[PDB]
């Protein structure tokens, strides 16, 4: 019992953009950073009174699309479906961004543990990923071509001087799994395309 | 071959509305007079005014058919409406219920469109058309309900007409209420027609009855 | 001007409770089913449950049942939400909100008899709970060194990583103030440990690495731990 919206979408101002939730009373929330959300759409089609007509819902199969035209830089926000069945379910939520600068990809630099950290008995990997638009990005650590889950620590993206997004990520590790594989892996996916960071023992 | 109705503890009114603690177990169907006790307990559930009672009673009193027949289908005829109003004054084992043969209309998606629904009596026998109108306890209560302060029930038939304009009114509270439902009912002859249109405060007809008075 | 106002931000060590609160006004509160939503920090909604203020009746969520309490004192129009023995990761903002439903006129005697959820309409302005069990620490400080895997065009990005304190903030300078061009301090990230960590770097010209000094200077006021930190290519 959930569903499944995308992570991510943007459009240029004056476009039009659609959001899938695919699992109809479905509704869907607006929330922009830090405020509380607000009901855009109800029973799958439905305004709430005062809310703009340029948002509307639609059905299809097992799918709801919230679809905004004529696309405003104030549409830029996280939208969530919801739904119902007993139990109160939020979609995992889609970041809407509205297109102010070209799509940059991130930079990335992956660094090893220290010399001395590794002789106080302890080990961490740093990512540090910046400069990336939109602010939406995924991290996977591969120890050694496997995929590493225990030991990540990841920061939400936020927002530079540049008004380009940064965001960091940690992983754990003993020095004996450290030593113990050819290399490690910090890979930053961002619009669908991934960069590759590797460091090794060496 | 007719013996008399026997209402138990409930009273006409609140036989006919349907009050949810006035089921018989065997439904009749003619009968030669009511009894009822002087004061039965119960009656009209929600407090109001039941118009005209003594001369329903004796309408009611000598019946040789009655057929109840759902005269406003409740899944069919408010498509736009709310129409599952239950209240607490109307209880039945411990649960909020209303009457049976009444519809208690309300907004639906924050708003309360205009109604018009008629009736046109084609049973060939008399039929007891039965209605009530709600006054809200305070002006909040009817723009919740009704999305109206300026509301209008009307009700027309070939050999009755009203228009209500229901006001807002604090009475005393009778079985929790302050507020008040006042009931109407009218006799169709074959061939007439009745018009109920309004914009909120309209217990509507569901159950009505063909009757022969024998 | 229909409105929910939320109690304020909350403080709480690990196994604790806290009771968080909504106070309703511009409508009448036993009218609606209030729900409790929580968002922790850069993740979604998550529905906790619902009241219904007419009856006091629940019905919580299966991530939350065992461990919520939702209550209403309906004479002060206010909801409640307690949430007991927490965690470090029930860290979050927390909303009430109201079911766009009308369920209930109790001043005429009218309920709707049955409940459907279609949405929450009217949204508290939240209410911040931090979870927190960690004392006051002083950060480690490690060098992060330029390597020839992090040297670009003439560039090269060497760093410090200041570990496991608590709690915020830390400040990080470069050669005590002289060095700030292409300095990248990077936000902290809150461990599962209740500590922080965070990384600072700067790109520096790759022909300077066997000439010029490159020291960090860390300050943690809150433990008075004060690191300065030479970071050397790797030899
Ligand atoms: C059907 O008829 C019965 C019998 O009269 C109704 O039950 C009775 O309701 C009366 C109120 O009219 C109750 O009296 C009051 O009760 C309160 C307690 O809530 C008490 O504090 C007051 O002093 C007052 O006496 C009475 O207890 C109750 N009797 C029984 C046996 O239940 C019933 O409400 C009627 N239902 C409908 C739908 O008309
Ligand atoms: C019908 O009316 C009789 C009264 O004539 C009700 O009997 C009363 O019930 C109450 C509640 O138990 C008692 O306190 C009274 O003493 C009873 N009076 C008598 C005379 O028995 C009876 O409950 C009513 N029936 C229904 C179904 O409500
Ligand atoms: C219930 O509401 C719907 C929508 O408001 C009514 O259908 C509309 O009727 C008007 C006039 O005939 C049309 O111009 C609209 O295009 C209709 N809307 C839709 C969505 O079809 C409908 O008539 C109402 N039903 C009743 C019994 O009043």
């Amino acid at each position: 019992s959930a569903l499944t919206q995308p992570a991510s979408v943007s459009g240029s101002p004056g476009q039009s953009i659609t959001i899938s939730c695919t699992g109809n009373l479905v509704s869907w929330y607006q929330q922009h950073p830090g405020k509380a959300p607000k009901l855009m759409i109800y029973e799958g089609s439905k305004r709430p009174s005062g809310v703009s007509n340029r948002f509307s819902g639609s059905k299809s199969g097992n799918t709801a699309s919230l679809t905004i035209s004529g696309l405003q830089a104030e549409d830029e926000a996280d939208y969530y479906c919801c739904s119902y069945a007993g139990s109160v379910v939020f979609g995992g939520g889609t970041k809407l961004t509205v297109l102010g600068q070209p799509k940059g990809a991130p930079s990335v630099t992956l660094f090893p543990p220290s010399s001395e950290e590794l002789q106080a008995n302890k080990a961490t990997l740093v990512c540090l990923i910046s400069d990336f638009y939109p602010g939406a990005v995924t991290v996977a650590w591969k120890a050694d071509s496997s995929p590493v889950k225990a030991g990540v620590e990841t920061t939400t993206p936020s927002k530079q001087s540049n008004n380009k997004y940064a965001a960091s990520s940690y992983l754990s590790l003993t020095p004996e799994q450290w030593k113990s594989h050819r290399s490690y892996s910090c890979q930053v996916t961002h619009e669908g395309s991934t960069v590759e960071k590797t460091v090794a023992p060496t | 071959a007719s013996a008399p109705l026997q209402l138990g503890n409930c009273s006409v009114a609140g036989w006919i509305l349907g009050n949810p603690e006035c089921e018989l177990l065997i439904s009749r169907e003619s009968w030669s007079y009511i009894v009822e006790k002087p004061n039965p307990e119960n009656g009209t559930c929600y407090p109001g005014h039941f118009a005209d009672y003594e001369e329903l009673r004796e309408q009611l009193s000598s019946v040789s058919s009655f057929e109840r027949f759902e005269i406003f289908p409740k899944e069919s005829s408010w498509p736009n409406h709310t129409t599952t109003g239950v209240s607490a004054s109307c209880s039945h084992n411990g649960e909020s219920s209303f009457y049976k043969n009444l519809l208690w209309l309300t907004g639906k998606n924050g708003l309360y469109p205009n109604l018009s629904k008629s009736y046109a009596n084609n049973k060939e026998k008399e039929v007891l058309v039965l209605w009530g109108v709600h006054h809200p306890p305070n002006i909040g209560d009817q723009r919740a309900l009704y999305h109206t302060e300026n509301a209008y029930v009307s009700v027309v038939s070939s050999h009755y007409s009203r228009k209500f304009t229901p006001e807002i009114a604090k009475r005393p509270k009778v079985r929790d209420q302050e507020g008040r439902i006042n009931y109407y009912w009218t006799l169709l002859e074959p061939g007439d027609t009745i018009i109920f249109e309004a914009n909120g405060n309209l217990i509507a007809p569901r159950y009505a009855f063909a009757l022969s008075r024998g | 001007q229909v409105q929910l106002v939320q109690s304020g931000a909350e403080v709480k060590k690990p196994g604790a409770s806290v009771k968080v609160s909504c106070k309703a006004s511009g409508y009448t509160f036993t009218g609606y089913y209030m729900h409790w939503v929580r968002q922790a920090p850069g993740q979604g909604l998550e529905w906790m449950g619902w009241i219904n203020p007419n009856s006091g009746g629940t019905n919580y969520a299966q991530k939350f049942q065992g461990r919520v309490t939702m209550t209403r004192d309906t004479s002060i129009s206010t909801a409640y939400m307690e949430l007991s023995r927490l965690r470090s990761d029930d860290t979050a903002v927390y909303y009430c909100a109201r079911d766009l439903t009308l369920m209930y006129v109790h001043s005429s005697g009218w309920e709707r008899g049955v409940y459907y959820y279609y949405g929450m309409d009217v949204w508290g302005q939240g209410t911040t709970v931090t979870v927190s069990g960690a004392s006051t620490k002083g950060p480690s400080v490690f060098p992060l060194a330029p390597s020839s895997k992090s040297t670009s065009g003439g560039t090269a990005a060497l760093g410090c990583l200041v570990k496991d304190y608590f709690p915020e903030p830390v400040t990080v300078s470069w050669n005590s103030g002289a060095l700030t061009s292409g300095v990248h301090t990077f936000p902290a990230v809150l461990q599962s440990s209740g500590l922080y960590s965070l990384s600072s770097v700067v790109t520096v010209p790759s022909s300077s690495l066997g000439t010029q000094t490159y020291i960090c200077n860390v300050n943690h006021k809150p433990s008075n731990t004060k690191v300065d930190k030479r970071v050397e290519p790797k030899s």
